[PDB]
């Protein structure tokens, strides 16, 4: 049902460079529900693209994204009554788990996605909480680059993440592994 | 054989029904296709150049359509590879790139090239390098996001560089230089007035090879480098936002890197933290005041320095100092309603401390804390979904802490 | 209000007169926090080469008749201004301060102490060399020759400031190689001006000045 | 001959208030030659009284002083071929004698007037220079105000100060003392 991308770690062209052809191929207009961005864009047109996705851009920049497009730093969502939270990860200053688990109290947000300083893409569940860097999902870096699709229910989150090794598969492989998640 | 040799011939002789567009461009433009349409091998052809002498002849837009189509087609994906030839290929086109016209995919050429790289020795890309800096010199307008993508690719190079010296050790001169050179081309850039978000991309530029630097070790360098990118963080950042981001920047970047001692520190933390003590947005603040506690922090490799030689930034002062600073912020609240949901963060930040062996740290105040907050949160009430949302964040809590 | 330009400058001379008022009356509890603000005005809001020339002249003089703070303030401080004063990028003004940094340790006079500790001299060589040093290193960044021995002069005529302040750690081999140094510029090259007329009228006049 | 007015610590209409009347009296139009004068005016409606003095306000900034009605820092004149210098002080950091003698010698100057910082009103010879503070001046402070007129014959100087003493006289209480002067 719910299509709503989860996606870390970029900076097109940057660390990551192309749109890798599967996500090419993957992410056409209106289609997708929802986008939560964890910032560093860094570019613009690719800003343009976002918005090109899916009827929604829901943005929260980052530390490696400069000025504004127009830029809302944080910005919390429900779907269901998740309040389902992105940023790029920015208002960091501490990677430790009781952190973590603070600042989806701070801002009010249950879920956190987040991109890291040795850029992240690692994800787990530790004190029922997904504590989540979707990072490297377009082909960026500190090779997975991974973002989900998900369908939240509720407060509940299922997660199927999609992962896509380069393999000598030939091709940009997808795995996918379905995490499911309750909000407190 | 057309191409000078009747075209060329026909291009001195005839200015005389001229180009830009005309159908005479479009022929000589098409004709120009020909190959490229036909071809997989269009690379014998930048050696016919009278062709390229002919770029010239053409307008700038035309220039692009094609020789970018080609940019574009190639980058569509690239047909065939490298030897040395191409890379002069690659400037010859530069130098119609650079100006030949004037100061648009040069971002989407960036990245062919910032692709194209990684396989041959450290002079190619030196060569080029150094082209390509300055050919950096023919902007002034398209420019902030245009540097950034060589930087990477240097720095990822760099990296990959990092990742493979003993045969180069080289590295350092290399390095030296570049690191020289790009410091070099990038006071130029500041410089280069020119912008906004000069300071905020410069920065980043700063922490990338600057963090970079913490990895490889050149620390020497350092300091000045980094007095400088705290200049940028006074004067010439200005806007919250900018800053929001910025500073967690700056205390993060701080954050991977270590080198400098407490003794760089005593004047630099005071410093940060009294910039941060000159920031004046209130939810922000607070938050990172006691977050600072962190850099003295046990967790972790961040809270340490290498003028010294190694390991945590053992001693409690300064970190209670900054929670009491923190609290300060809370102290000058007077709006107290953040103040709790804070009360609360901080209280979250407590259980951090209570985890951390924080060991100086004595009871009495966290005793304070919890029942401040509980003091407020009871014991004065108003018309609030907060009422509602205190209840579910106090009930969350207490599961949480244990 | 946010409202001005000469804002900072003005702010700031107010920060001073009262700060130091502050400073001779006693309190200087209620200082740093102040003066961490009056140095954010000199840092932001302040913006002009020659605001700034003024401004700061004002700072370290202000700060020189205060003392109040500490070192503990101090080091945190004292590497910022001179920073801020490394981060200034206007040459003549700047190594002369630089150099002129090494009375903020001196013995010579009250402006040298801190009453966070309470009372005297800021006593310790290592700074002040260090100073000198990097105004040495904004001489060296030079290659701008011509004014880089108004100064060294102008620096040797600091260098008999401090033979006559007992600078004790302070050995001749640099005063020695800066006497040299200048010499070796002043006379080994050479060109059409006015200067070289010049140089030597301070030549004499230093001679017979110096002792 | 030369009536060069030196003036030192004002701050108009601040430390130094009201013109004195004397020096109200004094000051007319055209008639001085040259106006000296050692910054923190404050005030600019005194700076276009500075230039009703004589044909010449010739200035040099103060610290207590801002911006800039168009003010030009330092400036080095020449009358017969004495350098006189003025700066209202600023470029100093230390108030050291040997300091006073090697600053007339970056700037190319040979006299030296300034202003202090607990308003220092005192010139005295010291290593065959004047280092000057005619300071106080209009009736400003760190009671004397003075100013000279002063008559500069080549590199020497020879000043009458003219000192206002508040007295029991009833008056601005004009007492002169020359001084005479040699650059070397």
């Amino acid at each position: 049902a719910f299509l709503i991308l989860v996606i870390g770690n970029l900076h097109i062209p940057d660390r990551a460079l192309d749109i890798p052809p599967k996500f090419k191929k993957l992410l056409s207009p209106g289609k997708i529900s929802q986008t939560l961005c964890l910032g560093n864009l860094t570019d613009r047109a690719t800003y343009d693209y976002l918005r090109s996705i899916s009827p929604d851009l829901k943005i929260v920049r980052g530390r490696m994204d400069v000025e504004a497009t127009s830029l809302p730093l944080m910005q919390v969502v429900t779907h269901g009554s998740l309040r389902i939270g992105f940023l790029e990860g920015f208002t960091l200053v501490s990677e430790e788990p009781d952190v973590l688990l603070a600042e989806a109290n701070k801002l009010d947000v249950d879920v956190l996605c987040w991109a890291g300083g040795s850029h992240r893409f690692e994800c787990f569940e530790y004190m029922d909480k997904f504590f989540v860097n979707p990072g490297s999902a377009t082909g960026a870096f500190t090779v997975v680059p991974s973002f989900c699709l998900m369908d939240v229910q509720g407060i509940s989150l299922t997660l199927y993440v999609y992962q896509l090794r380069k393999d000598e598969n030939g091709t940009e492989n997808v795995a996918v592994e379905k995490v499911t998640y309750t909000k407190p | 054989g057309i191409l000078a040799y009747a075209l060329a011939k026909v291009k001195e002789h005839a200015n005389s029904a001229d180009l830009h567009s005309q159908p005479a461009q479009q022929s000589l433009l098409s004709l120009l296709q020909s190959p490229l349409r036909r071809y997989v091998s269009i690379f014998t052809a930048l050696s016919l150049p009278t062709y390229v002498s002919l770029f010239q002849a053409q307008t700038y837009p035309t220039r692009r359509a094609i020789a970018g189509e080609i940019v574009r087609t190639l980058l569509k994906n690239q047909t065939l590879i490298s030897t040395p030839a191409h890379l002069e290929n690659v400037l010859e086109i530069l130098k119609v790139l650079i100006k030949e016209g004037s100061q648009m995919e040069e971002q989407g050429w960036l990245a062919r090239l910032v692709h194209l790289i990684h396989s041959d020795d450290n002079d190619t890309q030196f060569r080029l390098l150094q082209m390509t800096r300055k050919a950096y010199a023919e902007g002034n307008e398209r420019i902030r996001t245009t540097t950034p993508p060589l930087i990477t690719a240097g720095l990822k190079l760099a990296r990959r560089f990092k990742a493979r010296e003993h045969y180069d050790d080289n590295w350092s001169s290399q390095s030296s230089s570049l690191f020289k050179f790009l410091h070099s081309a990038i006071s130029t850039l500041y410089t280069r007035v020119n912008g906004p978000g000069v300071a905020d991309l410069c920065l980043r530029l700063f922490c990338s090879c600057g963090q970079v630097a913490d990895m490889t070790e050149f620390e020497e360098v350092a300091y000045e480098f980094f007095a400088q990118a705290f200049t940028v963080y006074e004067e010439s950042i200005s806007d919250s936002k900018a800053q929001f981001q910025a500073v967690c920047v700056i205390a993060s970047a701080l954050h991977r890197t270590r080198n400098f001692g407490r003794e760089n520190y005593d004047t630099l933390i005071t410093k940060c933290a009294q910039h941060a003590s000159k920031l004046l947005r209130k939810p922000d603040q607070c938050r990172a005041v006691y977050l600072a506690s962190h850099l003295w922090w046990a967790t972790p490799i961040a809270a340490r320095g290498e003028t010294e030689d190694t390991e945590l930034y053992r001693d409690g002062k300064r970190v209670l100092e900054c929670l009491q600073r923190a609290l300060r912020v809370a102290d000058s609240c007077m709006e107290t309603a953040t103040s709790i949901e804070l009360f609360v963060e901080i209280l979250d930040r407590y259980v951090y401390y209570f985890d951390q062996r924080n060991e100086s740290v004595t009871t009495k105040y966290l005793n304070g804390l919890i029942e401040l907050i509980h003091s407020n949160l009871a014991g004065n009430q108003q018309d609030s979904a907060s009422v509602e949302a205190s209840r579910k964040h106090f009930i969350q809590t207490l599961e949480m802490i244990q």
